[PDB]
């Protein structure tokens, strides 16, 4: 069944960099789209990022927008995120999560658009967090 | 071989993503890329006509 | 932008008690609204993908309404394991906001 593992978050200096890894077994890794977000004590969830399956196109939330940088590799069965000029603001849990279905189907640009996804599989989200 | 594709539609605008098994004896590796990146056999000298 | 928000905040049942959970949007969704439950220190969990289409494997028992700019979910007969955050959240937008999230106790 798909099962999800992510590893490499932690304590960082502020302002620093960190990066972030997720891997996936289970199901054709090159056939999902890839999400990720967070969920900070007291204030609801957020998504802060997104990939396509070929990971050629990537978005993200203003609030990380420039800063974080997605990215994943089919080749290995694994996702990443990288973290530049992180802040106190973004220390929270990162849930790397899997759309619920695959990217078959008509597309305008990338192979996944043109379709709505929610986040069906999330993984054991990992702490995140920076201090002096 | 399980093979997936990208594909034209009736709509010139619009693409689309498919797959569909494919005998071994018709498919042809690039090179240039192993384990996926394959080639319909006799591409590179004409366009098959389906039945 | 598109912004939701989630009512009663929090609320209190008990082991067959009916309660439901309501949330709205800034804006018209259609019906892209899915809703998720997060028991303490666990992931959340898929329950409801369409405004009404319920997930496969979560209990007959749970079910879903609303369309265009309001929703609601009605647990119907609460079971001890339905005791967990309930996240409303809408997709079909570029930010894919979660609602405040309630959580239902015990009374
Ligand atoms: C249907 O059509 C769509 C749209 O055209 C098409 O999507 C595109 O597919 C191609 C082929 O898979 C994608 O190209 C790959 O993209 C990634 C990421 O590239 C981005 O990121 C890098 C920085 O990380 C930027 O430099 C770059 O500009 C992009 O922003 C790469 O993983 C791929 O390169 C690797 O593979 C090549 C082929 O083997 C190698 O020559 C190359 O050196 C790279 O390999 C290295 O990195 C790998 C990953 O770390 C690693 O595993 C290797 O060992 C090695 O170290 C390649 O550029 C393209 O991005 C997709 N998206 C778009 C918008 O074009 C679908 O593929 C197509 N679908 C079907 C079924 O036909
Ligand atoms: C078209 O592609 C085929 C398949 O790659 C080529 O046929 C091969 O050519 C190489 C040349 O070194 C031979 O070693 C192989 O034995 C050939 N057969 C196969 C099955 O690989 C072919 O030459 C290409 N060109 C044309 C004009 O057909």
């Amino acid at each position: 069944e798909v099962h999800l593992v992510e590893s490499g978050g932690g304590l960082a200096t502020p302002g620093g960099s960190l990066r972030l890894s997720c891997a996936a077994s289970g199901f054709t890794f090159s056939n999902y789209w890839m999400n990720w977000v967070r969920q900070t004590p007291g204030k609801g969830l957020e998504w802060i990022a997104s990939i396509n399956s070929a990971g050629g196109a990537r978005d993200y939330a203003d609030s990380v927008m420039g800063r974080f940088t997605i990215s994943r590799d089919n080749s290995k069965n694994t996702l990443s995120l990288k973290m530049n000029s992180l802040r106190t603001e973004d220390t929270a849990v990162y849930y790397c999560a899997k759309v619920d279905e695959d990217d078959y189907g008509y597309f305008s640009i990338v192979p996944g658009d043109l379709k709505k996804y929610y986040f069906k599989y999330w993984g054991q989200g990992v702490q995140v967090t920076v201090s002096s | 071989k399980n093979c997936s594709f990208n594909m034209t539609t009736e709509l010139r605008d619009k693409r689309q993503k498919v797959y569909s098994l494919f005998y071994r004896l018709d498919i042809v590796p690039i090179n240039e890329s192993q384990g996926s990146e394959y080639r319909l056999i006799n591409c590179n000298t004409s366009a098959c006509t389906q039945a | 932008d598109i912004q939701m928000t989630q009512s009663p905040s929090s609320l209190s049942a008990s082991v067959g008690d009916r309660v439901t959970i309501t949330c709205q949007a800034s804006q018209g969704i259609s019906s892209w609204l899915a809703w998720y439950q997060q028991k303490p220190g666990k992931a959340p969990k898929s329950l409801i993908y369409k405004a009404s289409s319920l997930e496969s494997g979560v209990p007959s028992r749970f079910s879903g309404s609303g369309s265009g700019t309001d929703f609601t979910l009605t647990i119907s007969s609460l079971q001890p394991e339905d005791f967990a955050t309930y996240y409303c959240q809408q997709y079909d937008s570029a930010p894919f906001s979660f609602g405040q999230g309630t959580e239902v106790e015990i009374k």
